[PDB]
Formats: structure tokens, C-alpha cells, sequence
């Protein structure tokens, strides 16, 4: 549930007006491969459905 | 007086891991012709076993900063931390690259990561950052300093996988520490060096050291 | 569900835009990578099954 | 850091042929606090 | 004071204080502690 | 009324600035003065050893 507030608050952040923020979506995108918990239990890598 | 890694170097890269409550060191290698993909080779036993350096040594062609390299791809150095470098084998005269293809069905994320035959490309480039945290950027790599190596093309770390009981190495977004390990720096010119092939004459070059030619009797021995 | 929909909300958002895939812009080609590494699209038609 | 800074700069601007005005203004901004820096150092080492 | 990098060294083993190096699931907490050790090899930043 | 016979022995004469001299409370710092060398804190499990 939080993870579900926090995603569409970033999604509200890098998504405009119909067209992607790159400066913003970029950042995000490395943020969370540095931190791949917030992708989930599954798409973990080692050991994940 | 502190080594600095410096452009044109030779290294090795070793990593540590802890089997049966026993350290192992491990050195990046690959043959390059016939198998691009990298492997580790153990250093540790070393006297009771000798290991297989001459694949294993790498050469520091170039270390640039992030906008250089994007500058450089839309067309001797002191390394630093944050930079960019290219790695030559030293025998196949290949590009230490992170490939696109995976092999290990444990992390699917995870790429293999093996030599390229060309430096075009962001594949072969890798950024160092400090392993430790009073290490920061924009410092003089030291040899001796732990290292995390990081895809410019992947945005994944240079790792070691435990996972499967055989020690595999794949860029993946864990991150593995790694030791880049001096084995020559300059050389002044004649004056033999260690780590090079070369002959041995017994006389004024008249006859050499040598062994048996193929299918002898005496094995080769 | 939510959670998952919405990273992949999230990601598909980040991901560049058509016009720059033309350019060929090499930051736009490697977040797409890494987004379809992330992600296969065998999956996302199995969940749309 | 200012220099490392400057150099990312400069190689932003290297394969473009004139830099644009707001570029202007940030590279003299940078070198009016680099003079600022260095008119410092050479102060304190100044007597010597 | 502040300026030297002194290594702790126990006399009769001559072992090396350093630290013991995260657990598992003390990276997954994050907290600040590192139980100390006295090790043969140690790392650089033993350093005090 | 009674006398004793003591001996008076130095420990310190005159210090130079900085200059570590025994005998004196101080604090180790791991590196740049981030974390130090330390016990835990009262009424922890491990008794403070």
C-alpha cells in the first residue's frame, strides 16, 4: 500500500501533461536499480518469482 | 609517496570471498579467442599451484570523465574517482565489456559480463567509485583501494555470484568489492621485466633452451 | 496488483519518447534497455491473458 | 570541486560552436568566485 | 592529535584491530555499529 | 609523629602542543572523525564487554 502512494506520487512527477519528464525519469530509474526493493520481492533477481 | 594507478598501467583485478571459513582471492580472466566470457582464476594457493596471470592482466588505455566519454561517443593519467576507463586484455588485444547475454538463470537481471573486440561503444567503459566512505570523489585512486566498478552501459556493478556452488562473475545490480593490483607501470628500455615471454640461448644465439617436438616419445617431458 | 501496476505504470512512463529513440539519443536507448531488462514482455502478455 | 565543475561545463560546450548567452553568464559567474578563491589562497600565503 | 594514523597492533599475537565487517541483515538494518576485531590482515582504513 | 620515607616520581614535566602524552583520556576516530571506537551503552545485553 505505501509503495503503492509512493509510485503514483513519482509517477505523477515524471509524467506531464502526456509526455515524460527525462530529467526526472532517468534520475528515477537509477535511484531505484541502486535500491531494487522498491521493485519488490518478485523482479528481486537472485531467488525471485 | 603513495601508488597512484596511473594510464597505460597493468592490473589485475582480484576479489575476495569466504569458502569453508577460508579466504580466497581471485583474479579476473579471459582467454578472449574461443571463449569471450570472463571466468576467475585463484590466486591464493599460488606456491602450491601457479596461476594463469597472462589472461588474466589487464591495461588501462584511457580514464575520462562522464562528459568526456559522452563527448567522445557523439564523435599517462592519474585515476580518479567518478571517472570512466577502458580495459585492454593483454593478450587478446579485446575490451573488457558487460555483453547483453545472460547465462545465469538465478538473477535474471544479471548480464555476463566478457571481452569485445572493439572499444566503440559504452559497453567496455566502467566507472570506479570508492568502496569505503572516508574515500570520496574526484581522489587519487591508491593501490590497495577497494573498488566498485560500475557499467556505463548496464548501470549494473561488476559482482560475484556465490549462488550456484561454482564462483561465476556477471554484472549485476549487487556490488562486489574489487582490488586493482599494479604488475607494471614503465619499463625502461632492454632491462627484462617479469610476465613476458621470451628465449633463452645458451651461446651468441646459436642454439636455445627448448623442449621435444609434438607426438615425441619422451611426452614432451 | 496495485503495487506491481503501478511500477510498471511508473517505469513505462519513465521510458523515452519515440522521438528521441529516432535521434538515437544514447541515454534514452539505455533506460529503454534497462526498463526491457527489467521487465519482459512475455510477462506483461501472460498478465494481459 | 569549482574546477571539476568547469571542466564538466566546458566539455558540454565543447562540440558546440558558440556558447549561448545563459552559458556566458555561468562560466563568468564560476570565475569570478575562482578569482575570488584564488585571490584568497595567494593572501593567505602572502608574507610569506 | 588529529594529524597521525596510528594502527592498533595486540603486542604478543600482533594481530590487527579492525572491524568485523556487516553481518547479514545488519546491512538490511543499517545501523552504525561495527563490532571491532583483531585480525591478522585487517584493511587500510584501520587507520585511528 | 612517626616518619615514612617516600619517593616522589614524575609522570609528566612539560608537554609539547599536540603531541600525544600517556595517561590521557582521549577518543579514537575510525576516519575523519565520523565514528569512534566504543562500548554499549548501559543495561545492554552484551553487559558492555
Amino acid at each position: 500500500c505505501g509503495g503503492e502512494r509512493y509510485l503514483d506520487f513519482l509517477r505523477f512527477a515524471v509524467f506531464v501533461n502526456g509526455e515524460s519528464v527525462e530529467e526526472n525519469a532517468n534520475v528515477v530509474v537509477r535511484l531505484l536499480i541502486r535500491k531494487p526493493e522498491c521493485f519488490g520481492p518478485a523482479l528481486r533477481g537472485e531467488g525471485g518469482s | 609517496e603513495v601508488q597512484f594507478l596511473r594510464t597505460d598501467d597493468e592490473v589485475v583485478l582480484q576479489c575476495s570471498a569466504t569458502v569453508l571459513k577460508e579466504q580466497l582471492k581471485l583474479c579476473l580472466a579471459a582467454e578472449g579467442f574461443g571463449n569471450r566470457l570472463c571466468f576467475l582464476e585463484p590466486t591464493s594457493n599460488a606456491q602450491n599451484v601457479p596461476p594463469d596471470l597472462a589472461i588474466c592482466c589487464f591495461t588501462l588505455e584511457q580514464s575520462l570523465s562522464v562528459r568526456a566519454l559522452q563527448e567522445m561517443l557523439a564523435n599517462h593519467r592519474t585515476l580518479l574517482y567518478g571517472h570512466a576507463i577502458l580495459l585492454r586484455h593483454a593478450h587478446s588485444r579485446m575490451y573488457l565489456s558487460c555483453l547483453t547475454t545472460s547465462r545465469s538463470m538465478t538473477d535474471k537481471l544479471a548480464f555476463d559480463v566478457g571481452l569485445q573486440e572493439d572499444a566503440t561503444g559504452e559497453a567496455c567503459w566502467w566507472t570506479m567509485h570508492p568502496a569505503s566512505k572516508q574515500r570520496s570523489e574526484g581522489e587519487k585512486v591508491r593501490v590497495g583501494d577497494d573498488l566498485i566498478l560500475v557499467s556505463v552501459s548496464s548501470e549494473r556493478y561488476l559482482h560475484l555470484s556465490t549462488a550456484s556452488g561454482e564462483l561465476q562473475v556477471d554484472a549485476s545490480f549487487m556490488q562486489t568489492l574489487w582490488n586493482m593490483n599494479p604488475i607494471c607501470s614503465c619499463c625502461e628500455e632492454g632491462y627484462v621485466t617479469g610476465g613476458h615471454v621470451l628465449r633463452l640461448f645458451h651461446g651468441h644465439m646459436d642454439e636455445c633452451l627448448t623442449i621435444s617436438a609434438a607426438d615425441s616419445d619422451d611426452q614432451r617431458r | 496488483m496495485s503495487f506491481y501496476a503501478a511500477l510498471i505504470d511508473l517505469l513505462g512512463r519513465c521510458a523515452p519518447e519515440m522521438h528521441l529513440i529516432q535521434a538515437g539519443k544514447g541515454e534514452a536507448l539505455r533506460i529503454r534497455a534497462i526498463l526491457r531488462s527489467l521487465v519482459p514482455l512475455d510477462d506483461l502478455v501472460g498478465i494481459i491473458s | 570541486r569549482l574546477q571539476e565543475s568547469i571542466s564538466d561545463f566546458y566539455w558540454y560546450y565543447s562540440g558546440k560552436d558558440v556558447i549561448e548567452e545563459q552559458g556566458k553568464r555561468n562560466f563568468s559567474k564560476a570565475m569570478s568566485v575562482a578569482k575570488q578563491v584564488f585571490n584568497s589562497l595567494t593572501e593567505y600565503i602572502q608574507g610569506p | 592529535y588529529g594529524e597521525s594514523l596510528c594502527f592498533v597492533q595486540h603486542v604478543a599475537s600482533g594481530l590487527w584491530l579492525t572491524y568485523a565487517a556487516p553481518d547479514p541483515k545488519a546491512l538490511r538494518l543499517g545501523v552504525l555499529k561495527k563490532k571491532a576485531i583483531l585480525h591478522q590482515e585487517g584493511h587500510m582504513d584501520d587507520a585511528l
